């Protein structure tokens, strides 16, 4: 036979503390490592940018394709610069699709995918510069902004998605709040 | 702009005072000839250890240290200028908030001062008017600018008392175990951070033009790889005053190696071997061989107790010595390895008695040693043992041998 | 495809009840105011480590664990998409075989446990409900995704055991430097495959753009030539994840060799100098001098 | 003192060793494979080797310093094995207790003497 | 058998810091003649301890024995071939083991902790 010998307890309160402190903990870091992309989205702000001009400027620049079989081949693209203006600023700036577009070159204001032939990348060129030429000076639209870092650049879509940000934030507090209950509720068993 | 040289000279013009001072003011017996004690008691009163209000504003301090280092770890993360104006890390609010108090709590130091010089030259006070004026320049400025607010790291020392008056671990054991990590965190983070300001701007050499563009975290992880001995050589300090500072932290680190594994950390490696109760075997009933263990002894009782032909039986043996199983555990173990376990708790210390849940056992069973040179002292010490069980608990029944029969009298 | 999350979400979820329900039964003394022995027996029966029935079973959960890792090093080893169809690593039947039988013996584990909250906690039986529910999905979707699977190489521990009672070795030092071999390479694999899964995706902060393609095997290296000190930097983690946990991972080596060389490693270098026979001298006389030799 | 001293003349010849070895190149490629590198670059080299830190952001090219590099980590070894259990471990562990009961004002002092048990 | 030993050892790092393809015909490290002068005697010296043998399978896995027709047979081929090939012949550099007997009957060193070292 056996007493409260039956309880013992050990591994229950010992995991819900090793639970709140891994959910702490887990988010103190996602916290020191998440401000700079989140300062980033925050540096930009909404405006209704309206196309300025696009040119031709004919400059060459290369691009890396591959085959999944690890090929290393590189494509040449013709270059196209794009001009918008801001609608509260209206001050003229550089257009870009993207901030890896716009890290991976910025004399450009678009990149098409890299293509193994110089021809169909030409074709997808004309084919975006034409879905580009229609929509000048009037209809603005959604745009992003910055006028903190790069006055005379301008973002067709967003660095970064909440969806990420929260979805890697939810998961420590609700793992901090699982360690919670199971504490409690080992002291709520341990009473009798 | 260039007055980034006044924050660090703040900080050093309030030492200067300090040291000249406080000194200065102890000097020429003669006064001149040809209210204090109430606001120092006041003061102290409150700066006790053990008093309650002392405790508390003590972990106030170590609180918001640790707020100043995760807000330091926040901006130091960020690139050398940004517009800082809409959203400067929570304002000059939060900037003046944990100074305001620590600039309080040094003037509180400073007039509960006992020992005037002295309260000046511990170093747990010399970190204060190094982290503290910088900030008070910021807010001048109304800029804020990469300091030395790192040192503030430095109170993770009393991390190990907080432990002790707060009751949370109370070993001594484990008090150095967790003493020593706060220190090494301590030095680590201290460390990292000159590395990290060392290489911030370049060398003065080359005007500045030889500047590594890496992170806090990129420079305290060069620091582990390199403090380990690992060295990948991925990272590594470019600059000159850099590399003069790393081959500093080598024989730092390497000093206090030397100077801390053969004295604390051996010490700390070795534990006991056997503790807490015998928990966690439902059902079954419970016996402890109480008294004189020893190898002959329980090899006999063992093969007996548990020799297979019993059939209908537990296992139950929990065992119980004071000088432990030194070489029972190479020259037998006990017989058995999930089962049958060792307590290295004493039969006449209550709290080790209480260990073994003396209550919950069926039977104690006593063992006395044949080759003893005194049989009546060893009769004498085995009827002490069986005092001391019916003493905790009346109702046991208890089994024990005697080596000489006139001692059976004393038991009755 | 994007459905990896629910993979990963089934072990845990899985876990959720196991902590929260177990604990719960076990409240409110009062039950309500205002068979179970026998399968219990039938379960413990076989669960004895002395019993013929137990010793052949537990050598079961090993090579069959052993087995998991085998085809975990052969789909770690392939491309992060392949055309799975015609010949994915012996097919579905396969990847049920081995958790087939490991979700009836965490059954059997749950049904043969003897303190039901206890029995949970135990490290050897948190490590089931982690490896198990993952494929369970993958067979839902006919699709192999890597896993946690390699925690299932943490079975290792047990090696020192069997081969006590195997009866193949039998010093009790050659017993502690099988534990100790044992617990290293279980340590040292789990290690190696957290940092392998840690650099498969990239960091989230960039996109999972800065990813490392770099095999299991390159893992596993690394992680030798950083706990040996040597570092040779030709291959380290590149991602913020990988470098925390590399760190971490220095740390719990350097506190295992701290913990562990002074008390049993120094112990195990220490043998006897002397034992067995005078044997392979052909032909001679022998004699032996007995007594006190000084 | 004795030690650090000793630590220190080693650590500046061999490191005055590899400079002057690095200075001029290898004979046998006519010296252009030499490294342009300072006294400073030098000294630091042998520091994070002698310590086994090993960055390898800097390490002697010439087979001449290689040579001398494989030699200097062995003479380092060497004297780390043949000094730090016999002098270094004396030093490390010295007196516990020592100095006045000095740097507490105003109160009054006795001393338990006899025999602390 | 040592001293034969070092110098199959030296011409070892001679070939073995060659090319993977030479020339070989009028300059091949000596020509055949060295090739096969160390492992002629070698050869006999291997059945000289197998007729000196004295508990046969004991002598043959001695593991002094096992290195020997590992070095030896793979040389034979080359000098059928004429034509050298890099083998397993730094195992013979196991030989070495016994340096520390020499040392002993030739009366150089006396002292155990000097045999020892
Ligand atoms: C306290 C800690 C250890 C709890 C563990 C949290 C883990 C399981 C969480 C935290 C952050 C999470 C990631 C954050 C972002 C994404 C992108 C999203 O589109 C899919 C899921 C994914 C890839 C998550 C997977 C699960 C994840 C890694
Ligand atoms: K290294």
């Amino acid at each position: 036979t056996v007493t409260a010998l039956k309880a013992g307890e050990d591994k229950s309160i010992r995991l819900g503390l090793f639970l709140i402190i891994s959910g702490v903990v887990s988010l103190f870091i996602f916290g020191f490592c998440w401000l700079s992309p989140a300062l980033q989205d925050l540096q930009a702000t909404e405006a209704n940018c309206t196309v300025l001009s696009v040119q031709q400027i004919g400059e060459v620049f290369e691009c890396t394709f591959t085959c999944g079989a690890d090929c290393r081949g590189t494509s040449q693209y013709p270059c196209v610069q794009v001009y918008v203006n801001n609608s509260e600023s209206n001050s003229r700036a550089l257009l870009h699709s993207d901030e890896h577009q716009l890290l991976t070159n910025p004399k450009c204001s678009y990149i098409p995918p890299c293509k193994r032939e110089n021809q169909k990348n030409l074709e997808s060129v004309m084919n975006w510069q034409q879905y580009w030429k229609d929509e000048i000076g009037s209809q603005p639209f959604t745009c992003y902004f910055n006028q903190h870092q790069r006055p005379d650049d301008v973002l067709l879509h967003r660095t970064h998605d909440e969806i990420v940000l929260l979805h890697c934030f939810l998961w420590p507090l609700v793992t901090f709040v699982v360690g919670v209950l199971i504490v409690v509720l080992t002291i709520c068993a341990k009473s009798l | 702009q260039r007055m980034w040289w006044a924050f660090l000279a703040s900080s050093m013009v309030t030492f200067f005072g300090g040291l000249f001072i406080i000194l200065l003011w102890r000097t020429l017996k003669y006064l001149w000839t040809v209210w204090m004690t109430s606001v120092k008691d006041w003061a102290g009163v409150m700066i006790s250890a053990q008093t309650l209000t002392g405790r508390v504003l003590v972990v106030l301090v170590f609180a918001l240290s640790i707020g100043a280092l995760v807000i330091y770890f926040i901006d130091s993360s960020n690139p050398i200028e940004s517009c800082q104006n809409f959203y400067k890390d929570f304002t000059l609010q939060i900037d003046m908030a944990f100074n305001v108090f620590f600039l309080l709590y040094f003037g509180l130091r400073f007039i509960a001062a006992n020992d005037k010089l002295w309260f000046w030259l511990e170093v747990n006070s010399v970190v204060d008017f190094f982290t503290v004026p910088p900030v008070f320049v910021s807010v001048y400025l109304n800029r804020s600018w990469l300091g030395l607010r790192f040192l503030r790291a430095l109170r993770l020392i009393q991390f190990s008392e907080i432990l002790q008056f707060l009751n949370i671990l109370k070993t001594s054991n484990s008090i150095k175990l967790v003493n020593l990590l706060s220190i090494f965190i301590s030095t680590w983070l201290t460390a990292a951070g000159f590395i990290h300001l060392v290489e911030n701007s370049g060398d003065p050499w080359e005007n500045f033009q030889n500047n590594q563009a890496l992170t806090y975290w990129e420079c305290v992880y060069l620091l582990m790889v390199t403090m380990s001995t690992v060295g990948y050589g991925d990272v590594y300090a470019k600059t000159t005053l850099g590399r003069l500072f790393m081959v500093f932290f080598i024989l730092g680190g390497l000093a206090m190696f030397a100077s801390y594994v053969p004295e604390i950390i051996e010490l700390i490696g070795n534990r006991k071997k056997y503790g807490g109760s015998y928990s966690a075997v439902s059902g079954r009933k419970h016996i402890v061989v109480c008294g004189h263990i020893t190898l002959e002894s329980v090899s006999n009782f063992l093969k007996d107790f548990l020799h297979k032909d019993r059939d209908d039986v537990n296992v139950e043996i929990v065992f119980l010595h004071n000088i432990s199983p030194n070489l029972e555990l190479e020259a037998l173990f006990k017989r058995h390895f999930t089962q049958v376990e060792f307590y290295q708790g004493s039969v006449l210390n209550p709290h080790d008695l209480a260990r073994v849940k003396i209550e919950s056992a069926d039977a104690c069973l006593i063992l006395a040693n044949k080759y003893c040179a005194d049989p009546d002292a060893e009769d004498a010490s085995n009827i002490m043992r069986v005092i001391s069980i019916k003493n905790y608990h009346p109702k046991i029944r208890i089994i024990t041998q005697m080596l000489q029969y006139h001692n059976k009298a004393h038991l009755l």
